[PDB]
RNA sequence: GUACGUGAAAUUGCUGAAAGGGAAGCAUUGGAAAUCAGUCUUACCUGGGUGAGAUCAGUAGUCUCUCGAGACUAUGCA
RNA sequence: UUGAGAAGCUCAGACGAGUAGGCAGGCGUGGAGGUUUGUGACGAAGCCUUGGGCGUGAGCCUGGGUCGAACAGCCUCUAGUGCAGAUCUUGGUGGAAGUAGCUAGAUCUA
RNA sequence: AAAACUUUCAGCAACGGAUCUCUUGGCUCUCGCAUCGAUGAAGAACGCAGCGAAAUGCGAUACGUAAUGUGAAUUG
């Protein structure tokens, strides 16, 4: 079983089997280290254990030989305290006498998911900018129609013509300090 | 369109265009060199001189097969001719310009040749090189004193 | 899944069929939904459109306008329904084509040879 | 454990440099008489295996992490064991509603990502 | 239609919108705003409620005002100035109408009950900080008060008097005791308290001890919307999470027997119980909504973007116009069309 | 689309362009020669066949402003966030400018040329956690008036949300087109003189917002003597800000003949404006004022600015 | 924009920067200039106060598996 | 002590030119079965880039720009599968050159 | 030595039509069938389309007539 199981997923097809280069990884719920081994496959290991989390409390889950033909009733799930002393030593009770590179392995999948779901509460806590999508359509459309938009609003047209329209209004005192003599008395001249 | 040169924004500059012009690449090339950064006004009297044999139209980079002339000495060499078809179109594109500029309502007496490049069009043993020739001119940026 | 061997699921055959179908074709290829109403009163489902008939547009940018079929245009595949135009640069307003398949027939420009079509069609009226 | 590198130059292939058709990929001098394969002095390096990076250091990425390509939040949250090895890259054909949820998704996790602010902005 | 509206600057506007109005479209007609009341700012109008065909108007500065609107002009039928020694710090929440009371709450948590004909009032100390109260329609004598960690808790003057209980003698300080106070949900799922910050209240028996199990749902800051039962827990019966924008108002829709919600974020849609979703939205609504009311089929809606938006019980805009001034109410006042 | 050759299709499209060309030619010299005789046919002509363009043929909204002066809309502007500046107690603006967090040099180029912009406005480097609801609480106790955040990320600022201390309305704007001094040909060198403001196209109601809070960040009484100009204009929907330094003299296209030379002086951008709320800008729990929907703006000739 | 999807290379024009006694030319090592990656303190431990609530109750129910294991509900928060 | 992809992990020593030729393991391309409860109009593929990274290398990943509708990793199957040369094939394009020269005007100019 | 000129790099504009994507086409295999003509065939020519770029259709009844069927089009 076991051993025929290994040699059909492990070296021939796996569909949870994710090809790095340095290493391969699991796609499997239920591997606790996440990396594609002998010891930490779920399907060729008829006796597994693991800690997963479902919203926001961790379970030990457990799977025996002897309901491998079970599907429905493959794992069993207890809940692990969020006192972290007494999380490990329920590890230890429902795990007793399980090799003790199991245990652990799942005292560290314990303390990994701990550390995740503390830095999930932090992160709550904290005021986060939120990252907005860019759209490569709208850029194009606004980048467009801004160019359309400068264009027409001739802008050195229109400050000039309202800096000469103040002027004639005479919104600075008698005579302004920013023109010269002889345009001041083309200014009087034509306005008046 | 859009033009090579990043100017050709409203702003100040009158644009005018000329797509598959059939006269010679190499001709217009030496020509548009000239008149570049050159005044407008400037511009329409040296084009007039050429047609004229006035004055002579220096060839710098097609300088081959191009005589010793005593016109050149305004530009530093002595190689130049006096090509007429070609000055015929960069005459017809600045008073396009000219034009294109007096309807924006542009200050007509500070307007300055700010760009103007030809491009090969494409070829129609006789494949001659027709010219995209493209004109920019913009008044002359200036200075105002600061505060005093 | 299609079992006869006498009908092609080749995409070749199927948009050569569809693209090059003659005229008498095109007026089943241009059918339309009926109204809940209709559809539950002349008990059917689709009817291929007609000149005069009354829709509503149901997709695209003219989603919701209403009005009578003006013409069909086979050729294209459209629809011209009144009063659903496009202005033009000269202000002319110019038809917009509508495939048949996104208005439905809220009323039926009922004739003797459709009433026919309608209890020949399982229908009543 | 610092990364060391034998070599941060590329190989190029011979003459890449005075022909266009010629590309930069290496290719291995078949020539006899061509004094790039016989090594001679002022001709240019070849690929050997002399070259070769240490093994633990191999893969690994200056700041010390080997790269995992994600493509969902399905692919980050395998990183949860090894986050201490192991960087998040999200692929290039990932579109930004997708960008964002992994970013977040990786920040719980404390597992770095390295584009993690491409195609998106800021909002305070 | 027919419609009342205040601004910010305290005018009252009688808008004559019809079916079909859309201030947008050139081609549409425009309503016959028929605008008085004060210009001032410091007088603002804060509430509206519609006293029958009368129509109750709250001011910033405490000018509770009745309206007559069976005719028009309108013409202010009876006037009360509420005394400043209570508006310092303090400003009106709410302010409801039942049994011939006229309710004045606070946010500091004074309640002020005024009778209308003997013109007799009598204070009510509350709980803390108060964002929404609301009184029972049905039963007499009853009040749903929340606000910023308060959660909601009901207060009963009557305890059951197995009928009803007579006007005069009601809203004693002395006779209201809370016979139902909130009870926090539990934490959320990183192990964090979920907070408390009521904004709404709404009875919604009508849409669902004598009159006991007090069915009515509330309306939060964090945009939850919670339905409570005081026979089934203390807790919340049903929980959403219906918006991530604080949740503005909250209310019923006769015409379908349905529940809307509006927040901050300029979306007001209809929230069907019995299917424990929302279907639907009122679409064109801009600018966050500064008050609802509803009156049969038609609802009205204003907000930010200086328009009045009206719907049918089915959120098609049977009409629409712009108002120039910045709104604080609006009140239905007839259903049926101007023609009609 | 008949033709399925393509040769032959771009032999016929030359051919009906061709005549086109002829018969408009034709239609062109006749009209010119039958109205160069008839001056009438040719001044109708001209004040009948204007040329169309998007502000012309803008869409329709009852939200702009008129001409004539409206009781209503002046009374409530004398008594709202911004009242305090226009009002006879003429509050100066004291400005707070400041950058979202871990910003970079390219950032303090933009806040350093903006700050030129502003004389009596200072720049705090945004340290650690503090949000901006809790700058503006702080920021309200020591004088301030208006407070600019600026956004940057990747090396490049692409927002600049301004709010009005301590309650008034704050704006979100998206900044594009950033260029400095530097990259501006023929420029100048800012003094120290208070720019005047000239506020162009801003006809709509939720214009007057907009217009009067980005007047409000500027002292009122400009130094006439240093004449320098800062601009902010909306053209369709698009405000561009300049900073000139202007000079009158003569000009042959104006009718009196004088027109001023204007020098830019830095910087220039442009902002699209796409949120506004009533209060402290809060993004998650603010009140929407205005939310600009990308679906809407679209339509090429639909403007809210 | 019918010289019409995308629009590579060879090639050409203009602009900018740099270099330039009869070749370029590539390699190795640095300088200079330009330009990038490239990162940060923020968390842990230990309190005390305050309230909060369950996997805590000298607690009561329901559901799914199989006593007790998960999911909830009501109440208390000692 | 958890270090059993026993096809793994681990310890030690020696050694390293290479044509013909022998052998092994890998990279890439079109299509096929399976798989990734895969990627994609919130932008697939392609192309551009003095952006960054990985590999001794073949190559691969990625940012930015452009773009507009499809596409990929893994196991296996398959083949019209990888170019600098063939006075290679087709297409495009250069220097030679505005040269050799051949239509006008006055050897010069056009 | 700066300019010009030359070279290199980059930006923009040309030139060109690679790549990508698809596709009413080809190619291959299998299956069913048996049907030209002196009662003028195959082919060729010349005519008819209101215009049709050709191409298609048709034969002085000329892009067809009769009959049947569908039932409202045709379309540049």
């Amino acid at each position: 079983q076991d051993e025929v199981i290994w040699q059909v997923v492990g070296h021939e097809f796996c569909s949870y089997r994710i090809k790095g280069e340095a290493q391969n990884f699991c796609r499997n719920e239920y591997n606790v280290t996440g990396l594609c081994n002998r010891q930490s496959c779920p399907l060729a290991n008829s006796r597994y254990a693991t800690v997963r989390e479902d919203n926001g409390k961790l379970y030990l889950y457990m799977k025996t030989i002897e309901r491998a033909h079970f599907p429905s009733k493959l794992w069993q799930r207890i809940k692990l305290s969020k006192n972290y002393a007494k999380a490990l030593e329920q590890i230890d009770q429902q795990l007793l006498y399980w090799p003790g590179r199991q245990i652990h392995r799942c005292k560290q999948r314990l303390t990994r998911l701990t550390q995740y779901l503390l830095k999930a509460r932090r992160l709550a806590l904290k005021h986060q900018p939120a990252l907005i999508p860019i759209k490569p359509k709208q850029a194009h459309r606004e980048a467009s129609r801004e160019r359309k938009a400068l264009i027409a609003a001739k802008l050195e047209k229109n400050i000039e013509k309202e800096l000469v329209k103040r002027l004639k209004s005479g919104v600075y005192g008698d005579q302004p300090l920013n023109v010269n003599e002889e345009i001041w008395n083309k200014v009087l001249a034509a306005r008046e | 369109v859009r033009y090579s040169a990043s100017p050709a924004l409203e702003t100040k500059c009158a644009k005018a265009r000329g797509a598959y012009l059939r006269t010679h690449f190499k001709n217009s090339r030496e020509v548009a060199f000239t008149i570049n950064g050159m005044s407008l006004k400037k511009a329409f009297i040296f084009l007039d001189n050429v047609k004229e044999h006035k004055q002579a139209v220096p060839f710098r980079r097609f300088n081959g097969g191009v005589g010793r002339t005593a016109q050149g000495k305004e530009f530093g060499v002595t190689q130049a001719r006096w090509p007429v078809k070609s000055v015929k179109f960069f005459y017809d594109l600045l008073k396009n310009a000219e034009a294109n500029a007096e309807a924006k309502g542009l200050d007509m007496d500070k307007l300055i040749i700010k760009h103007v490049q030809v491009n090969a069009a494409p070829k129609q043993a006789y494949l001659s090189s027709p010219s995209h020739i493209e004109i920019i001119v913009a008044e002359e940026e200036e200075a105002v004193p600061k505060a005093n | 899944m299609k079992f006869s061997r006498d009908v092609t699921s080749s995409r070749r055959k199927q948009r050569k069929a569809h693209f090059g179908a003659p005229s008498s074709v095109r007026r089943v290829l241009m059918s339309a939904p009926l109204s809940k109403e209709l559809r539950e009163q002349y008990k059917i489902r689709s009817l291929p459109v007609r000149r005069d008939d009354q829709i509503t547009v149901i997709r695209g940018s003219n989603k919701g306008r209403e009005g009578k079929i003006t013409s069909v245009y086979r050729k294209k595949f459209l629809l011209l329904i009144e009063r659903v135009t496009r202005e033009k640069a000269n202000g002319a307003s110019a038809p917009v084509g509508i495939d048949a398949s996104k208005v439905v027939i809220t009323k039926l420009h009922l004739d003797k040879d459709r009433k026919d079509l309608i209890v020949r069609k399982g229908g009543k009226v | 454990v610092n990364i060391i590198k034998k070599r941060t130059k590329p190989f190029k292939r011979h003459q890449s440099d005075r022909f266009k058709r010629v590309g930069e990929s290496w290719r291995k001098p078949r020539g006899i008489d061509s004094c790039v394969r016989r090594r001679f002095r002022g001709t240019i390096s070849m690929p050997k295996i002399g070259y070769g990076n240490n093994k633990k250091t191999r893969y690994c990425m200056p700041n010390g992490l080997k790269a995992f390509l994600v493509r969902n939040v399905s692919d980050v949250e395998l990183l949860l064991m090894h986050n201490k090895t192991y960087a998040a890259e999200i692929a290039g054909n990932v579109s930004a509603r997708k960008r964002v949820e992994i970013v977040e998704k990786a920040r719980a996790l404390g597992v770095k990502v390295t584009n993690a602010g491409a195609k998106v902005r800021s909002q305070e | 239609m027919k419609l009342l509206l205040g601004d910010e600057i305290g005018q009252l506007k009688f808008i004559e919108i019809k079916k079909g109005t859309d201030t947008s479209n050139p081609e549409s007609e425009a309503p016959v705003i028929q605008k008085f009341g004060e210009l001032d700012r410091e007088k603002g109008v804060l509430f509206m409620l519609k006293h029958e065909m009368n129509v109750f108007v709250a001011r910033k500065n405490g000018t509770i005002e009745c309206w007559n609107v069976n005719q028009e002009p309108p013409i202010l039928s009876s006037l009360w100035q509420l005394d400043s020694s209570l508006l310092e710090t303090a400003s009106i929440v709410s302010m409801k109408y039942s049994n011939g009371w006229l309710m004045l709450a606070l946010s500091d948590g004074n309640l002020l009950f005024r009778h209308i004909e003997s013109s007799k009032l009598r204070k009510l100390q509350l709980h803390g900080p108060l964002s929404a109260v609301e009184l029972h329609p049905r039963i007499p004598g009853i009040i749903a008060a929340g606000g910023k960690e308060n959660d909601v808790c009901l207060y009963s003057c009557n305890p059951t008097c197995k009928s009803n209980i007579d006007e005069l003698e009601l809203w004693r300080t002395e006779n209201v005791v809370k016979v139902f106070q909130g009870k926090n949900v539990k934490n959320d799922s990183l192990n964090l308290r979920v907070r408390v910050w009521i904004t709404g209240i709404v009875f919604t028996e009508d849409i669902i001890d004598e009159s006991l199990c007090f069915h009515f749902a509330t309306i939060t800051h964090y945009g939850q919307l919670r339905f409570y039962d005081t026979k089934h827990g203390r807790r919340p019966v049903s929980t959403f999470d219906v918006s991530t924008s604080p949740l503005s108002h909250v209310g019923l829709l006769p015409s379908i027997k349905l529940l809307y919600f509006a927040d901050k974020r300029a979306q007001i849609s209809i929230f069907d119980h019995s299917k424990k979703k929302v279907i639907g939205r009122f679409q064109g609504v801009k600018g966050a909504p500064s008050s609802i009311h509803c009156l049969g089929n038609v609802v009205a809606i204003t907000g930010l973007d200086r328009n009045v938006r009206i719907f049918d019980a089915d959120r098609k805009p049977l009409a629409n116009a712009y108002i120039k001034a910045l709104p604080t109410s609006i009140i239905v006042i007839n259903e049926r069309d101007a023609e009609i | 689309g008949k033709i399925k050759n393509k040769i032959v299709r771009q032999q016929q499209y030359m051919k009906a362009l061709h005549q086109k060309n002829k018969d408009k030619l034709e239609r062109r010299k006749e009209r010119a020669k039958e109205e160069e005789k008839d001056p009438e046919k040719k001044r109708l002509r001209l004040s009948e066949n204007i040329p169309a363009t998007i502000e012309s043929k803008r869409v329709y909204d009852e939200t702009i402003i008129e001409d004539k002066p409206d009781e209503e809309l002046q009374a409530e502007l004398k008594d709202d966030e911004f009242s305090a500046y226009f009002s006879e107690e003429r509050k100066v603006p004291k400005l707070l400018v400041t950058t979202s967090k871990r910003a970079s040099r390219k950032c303090y180029d933009f806040a350093s040329e903006l700050l030129d912009c502003f004389p009596n406005a200072e720049f705090r480097k945004r340290t650690g956690d503090i949000e901006v609801h809790e700058i503006a609480e702080a920021a309200a106790k020591r004088g301030y008036t208006d407070l600019l955040v600026l956004n940057e990320d990747r090396k490049k600022t692409n927002a600049l949300t301004l709010v009005h201390l301590p309650n008034g309305p704050s704006f979100y704007f998206t900044l594009s087109n950033l260029q400095t001094a530097k990259e501006i040909s023929n420029h100048g060198r800012s003094t120290g003189h208070i720019p005047e403001l000239i506020i162009n196209n801003f006809s709509t109601r939720l214009g007057m917002t907009v217009a009067r809070a980005f007047q409000s960040l500027f002292i009122q009484t400009p130094q006439i003597q240093g004449r320098q100009v800062v601009t902010i204009h909306c053209q369709r929907d698009f405000l561009f800000f300049r900073r000139h330094r202007y000079a009158f003299r003569e000009k042959s296209n104006m009718p009196d003949g004088i027109g001023t030379g204007l020098q830019e002086l830095g910087p220039r951008f442009t902002m699209r404006l796409r949120m506004v709320q009533k209060g402290v800008w809060d993004r998650k729990e603010g009140e929407v004022f205005f939310e600009s929907n990308a679906g809407e703006e679209s339509d090429r000739r639909k403007f809210w600015l």
